[PDB]
RNA sequence: CCGGGCACUCUAACGGGACUGCCCGCGAAAGCGGGAGGAAGGAGGGGACGACGUCUGGUCAGCAUGGCCCUUACGGCCUGGGCGACACACGUGCUACAAUGCCCACUACAAAGCGAUGCCACCCGGCAACGGGGAGCUAAUCGCAAAAAGGUGGGCCCAGUUCGGAUUGGGGUCUGCAACCCGACCCCAUGAAGCCGGAAUCGCUAGUAAUCGCGGAUCAGCCAUGCCGCGGUGAAUACG
């Protein structure tokens, strides 16, 4: 029935579902492709299941909170893999090899005191 | 003139617009906070000994 | 800038309207450069302060919603 | 610009809320 | 066409054109299509000759329009010459005015940076 | 029904003291929901370490100020006597409402 | 860097075309991160390709690349009294940057109103042979060569 | 939203984890390069942490403090002025010179903080700043609140312009006894220099630079474009 897993990158939670069936896709509440209208990143979330190849056969229903939009289709990226890395003891062959497992450590750094932007050091002067 | 400072400080009778903010320990008018009481100077010097609950040296 | 009163100190007025019996004299001081020009006080040439002594400055209607202190220079090298 | 109080952005910028830039 | 004085804005639309006037801002120039009712994506090239005048009616009637525009603001500067109150100077010295650092900047109201110069410190 | 908060600062104190409230809640009748932590408000304040002038180089604090929420289902009689007597905060500060 | 020899970062594949040489010019197409913004822009270009060409729009931006890689260039030198300007190879590494580079900047030298219309046309004068990259290519060609004198120092 | 449910998410308190223990290569060792499993290796990546001493460094104006000096004043109060002066030079900054743009209507994705004569929903008045009423909050359970850039479609058309908002005139509002010197906003009208900056020179190696919006302290109000923080989008390059 259910088939879930914790979408989560930088800031950005989504709760990944695969129902088998048609191949409709739904976040907070609207149409993947119309809440994530404009961004050509989009497309780029789904792309785990375009290799495991079995797109039409899940009515994935996510809901991802937190953070910014691209953020979220990463966090979407990893709970379709995580979610269906569960029903699936055999598609290992592909969270790990295809590099498709990691929280992307990569977040933004504290602002350290006297640089603008955490690392922007301010002017210079020195005469 | 910043012991006559403190005490005019103090007395508050002229229109609250005057009514100012001064350290608590050292007569100090600048830099002093809503909550401790404190001026920066003061304010660290108790930090490090303990005499400020709950304040710690922060870490994020 | 006041659309309810007119800030303009009492101690003025008075020495102003007291005076407005009869209108004699006017050579009359003060130190309220912060206060409002009052109209009909033409002809009444108010010496106002900026520090160092007292403009004896004539007043005039060309002259009204602005303050004594507007006529009064407070920096020197104008 | 971020410098037009007659502009959302200028509004905006300046932190301020008015004709250009109303509370809804 | 002439709408006023001696303003004439040209081959674009009247929601810009009028711009191109002394006192019409952007605001009156939707401020005169409430009042005037005209679509101002139209040129100022074409457009019923009707308009033009209800146009120009509107606009040069209602208020006042360079000169005299442009005019009276000069006299409330001359009456601030008076006897000399403190915003009536600074025109008179042609330096900023509503109190701004004359130390430094200022260059708009100041005349070119007008070097001349000063200090010198000994080398020995 | 009933319910109690928690504040205070050292989260190992509140901890206990709070916990207490809920072995000793059990006993004296109605079942309690779990200590349950709430969000930590944080109290952060910067300061320039040198008496002077050293905009940099300066020095910030925190003060955690740690909540905690626990509440009994049905008031007992039985209850009341340990909860209203049983006022053991070292550091701790409780508000009870209902 | 001093220490390590450095090794070079690697990109994520496009989405459309899904080619890493693809991304990199987006990216350099891309002002002040802003991709939706640099994406389009590339894309938009090649759907103003189909038009002015009948070309499968990923060869033109691919040869238009390979047209511009220059073969070698020269970087300067110290030595005492002048400087010697030595000639020498240059690894695909700095020449698909240099080349992306050129195009773009190339591109947004041109006078065409739009962006996509630049980065387009440029694309296809460089793809056919002839665009302000194909010429700031040749250009560096000419500087070596003639320097072969000073070529004795390859270091 | 109601009943109801801890599975998610999360909040916050306690633990396991990674130790060169495995394999190959070099060696006397320590230990270097390669590889797998793993979320993460060989200090995993950031914080807190800065030796003996150095600059007769800084600060007697935060405070303490030896010596010196003043006592109807070198002490104290007060109203007014000043620290905001301006032919000029420099430092750090902010807004820009534009279509990878600007404007206008609509529609989304944050984090981190903050609040008692305090933040204000929601109404009615006003073009608006803001003002009369008035619900909720002792605040993961109400408010500040809107993120902005983005996405949609609509308007400009390469012009000092619908680029850019300095300057000034007129009309107002709010805090405060009080905005002349000297506050910040608002609206109308003005639309300045600037079409990318000489010699020179700065920052930054990745969630960094660049770019966009947000919180807080101080604080009636505010000259904050500052500072201290938060998050969104998200690169180029490193032969040597
Ligand atoms: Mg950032
Ligand atoms: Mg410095
Ligand atoms: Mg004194
Ligand atoms: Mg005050
Ligand atoms: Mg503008
Ligand atoms: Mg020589
Ligand atoms: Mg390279
Ligand atoms: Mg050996
Ligand atoms: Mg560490
Ligand atoms: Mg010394
Ligand atoms: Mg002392
Ligand atoms: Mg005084
Ligand atoms: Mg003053
Ligand atoms: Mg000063
Ligand atoms: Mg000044
Ligand atoms: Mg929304
Ligand atoms: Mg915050
Ligand atoms: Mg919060
Ligand atoms: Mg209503
Ligand atoms: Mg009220
Ligand atoms: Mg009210
Ligand atoms: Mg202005
Ligand atoms: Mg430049
Ligand atoms: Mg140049
Ligand atoms: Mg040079
Ligand atoms: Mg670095
Ligand atoms: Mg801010
Ligand atoms: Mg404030
Ligand atoms: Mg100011
Ligand atoms: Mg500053
Ligand atoms: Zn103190």
């Amino acid at each position: 029935e259910q088939y879930y897993g914790t979408g989560r990158r930088k800031e950005a939670v989504a709760r990944v579902f695969l129902r088998p069936g048609n191949g409709k896709v739904t976040v907070n509440g609207q149409d993947f492709n119309e809440y994530f209208q404009g961004l050509v990143r989009a497309v780029a979330a789904l792309e785990p299941l375009r290799a495991v190849d079995a797109l039409g056969r899940f009515d994935a229903y996510i809901t991802v909170r937190g953070g910014g939009k691209s953020g979220q289709i990463d966090a979407i990226k990893l709970g379709i893999a995580r979610a269906l890395v569960q029903y699936n003891p055999d598609y290992r062959a592909k969270l790990k090899p295809l590099g498709f497992l990691t929280r992307d450590a990569r977040v933004v750094e504290r602002k350290k005191y006297g640089k603008h932007k955490a690392r922007r050091a301010p002017q210079y002067s020195k005469r | 003139a910043r012991k006559a400072l403190i005490e005019k400080a103090k007395r508050t009778p002229k229109f609250k617009v005057r009514a100012y903010t001064r350290c608590v320990r050292c007569g100090r008018a600048r830099s002093v906070y809503r909550f401790f009481g404190l001026c920066r100077i003061c304010l660290r010097e108790l930090a490090h000994k303990g005499q400020l609950p709950g304040v710690r040296k922060a870490s994020w | 800038s006041l659309k309810k009163g007119v800030f303009v100190d009492d101690h003025l007025l008075e020495k102003v309207l007291e005076l407005n019996a009869k209108g004699e004299k006017r050579l009359i001081k003060t130190w309220s450069r912060r206060s409002t020009i009052v109209p009909e006080m033409v002809g009444h040439t108010i010496a106002v302060y900026n520090g160092k002594q007292h403009v004896p400055v004539y007043i005039t209607e060309n002259m009204v919603g602005h303050k004594l202190g507007e006529f009064a220079p407070t920096r020197t090298y104008r | 610009g971020k410098g037009d109080r007659r502009t959302r952005r200028g509004k905006i910028w300046r932190g301020t809320y008015g004709k250009y830039r109303p509370r809804k | 066409a002439r709408i006023a004085g001696v303003e004439i804005p040209r081959n674009k639309r009247v929601d810009v054109a009028l711009t191109y006037i002394y006192g019409i801002g952007k605001a009156r120039a939707k401020e005169a299509l409430e009042k005037t009712g005209i679509n101002p994506a139209t040129r100022v090239k074409d457009l019923t000759e009707a308009e033009v005048v209800r146009l120009r009616e509107y606009v040069e009637n209602t208020w006042k329009l360079e000169g005299e525009l442009r005019a009276e603001v000069a006299a409330n500067i001359k009456r601030l010459m008076d006897i000399g109150c403190y915003r009536g100077l600074r025109h008179r010295r042609g330096l900023p005015v509503r109190g701004q650092r004359t130390r430094t900047n200022a260059r708009t109201r100041k005349g070119p940076r007008k070097t001349v110069a000063g200090k010198k410190k000994a080398p020995r | 029904k009933i319910r109690i908060k928690l504040r205070g600062f050292d989260h190992k104190t509140l901890d206990a003291s709070a916990q207490k409230i809920v072995e000793a809640a059990r006993r004296s009748g109605a079942q309690v929901s779990g200590p349950i932590p709430l969000p930590t408000r944080v109290r952060r304040f910067t300061v320039i370490r040198g008496p002077f002038k050293h905009k940099d180089s300066r020095e910030h604090f925190e003060l955690r100020t740690h909540n905690r929420l626990v509440d009994i289902i049905n008031p007992n009689r039985k209850t009341i006597e340990q909860l209203m007597t049983l006022d053991l905060p070292t550091g701790v500060e409780i508000e009870i409402k209902t | 860097a001093r220490r390590r020899r450095a090794e070079v970062r690697q990109l994520q594949p496009d989405l459309v075309y899904g080619d890493v040489l693809v991304t990199a010019f987006i990216n350099k197409i891309m002002r002040d991160g802003k991709k939706n913004l640099a994406a389009r822009i590339f894309y938009d270009a090649c759907k103003i390709i189909q038009e002015k060409t009948g070309q499968e729009p990923l060869k033109v931006f691919k040869q238009a690349v390979e047209n511009v890689k220059p073969r070698m260039e020269v970087r300067s030198r110290r030595v005492g009294g002048a400087n010697y300007q030595v000639p020498m190879e240059v690894s695909p590494r700095r020449q698909q940057s240099l080349a992306l580079r050129w195009l773009v900047q190339a591109a947004n030298q041109r006078p065409e109103r739009r962006a996509a219309v630049r980065i387009a046309h440029e694309l296809m004068d460089a793809a056919e042979g002839k665009g302000g990259a194909v010429k700031k290519k040749e250009d560096v060609e000419r500087m070596a060569e003639a320097n072969r004198a000073y070529a004795h120092y390859r270091w």
